[PDB]
């Protein structure tokens, strides 16, 4: 309920910690960037940077065809995670629907 | 809590051009910024020119 949502948000865990979607997560919500990603005339693009212990985040809106066109919106440093680990990605859908594609 | 039928429906032509409206909004905090932007400049200077 506080607008925070559309955003993308950061959140880093050991293993202990409940992800609360009731407030979308902002209690553990490392770091946050409120935009819009839904409805896009071209495709969102996004580079996700860890480097030297430290996860930038920039966002290509989907509001022009450059794929290059990222921005920055929020970032964590010192950030812990175990090295060897899988990436993945997943996408739920509630009671209002939305078709999450992933092009590449 | 409920929920209204309302937010589902929707034009596809109208939806594009909020997205047009979203894509002006980029541009008013581009304009709000180079205001604020060219504020800090002219006072500053204000300053660097009765310093000097």
């Amino acid at each position: 309920g506080k607008k925070n949502n559309p955003a993308i948000v950061i959140i880093g865990n050991n293993g202990q910690i409940h992800y609360d979607h009731q407030n979308d997560g902002a209690s553990q919500a490392l770091a946050s960037c409120q935009r819009d990603f839904r409805n896009k005339p071209y495709p969102v693009r996004a580079k996700i940077t860890y480097y030297q212990n430290t996860l930038t985040v920039m966002i290509n809106n989907g509001f022009t065809p450059d794929k290059n066109d990222y921005e920055f919106c929020a970032k964590v440093e010192n950030m812990i995670i175990p090295a060897q680990g899988h990436f993945g990605i997943s996408a739920a859908t509630g009671g209002l629907a939305d078709d999450h594609d992933v092009l590449s | 809590q409920g929920q209204p039928a309302e937010e589902i429906f929707e034009s596809v032509g109208d939806r594009e051009l909020r997205q047009v409206f979203e894509g002006q909004n980029r541009i008013h905090l581009e304009i709000k910024q180079l205001n604020r932007q060219l504020d800090m400049i002219l006072d500053e200077q204000r300053r660097y020119v009765s310093s000097l």
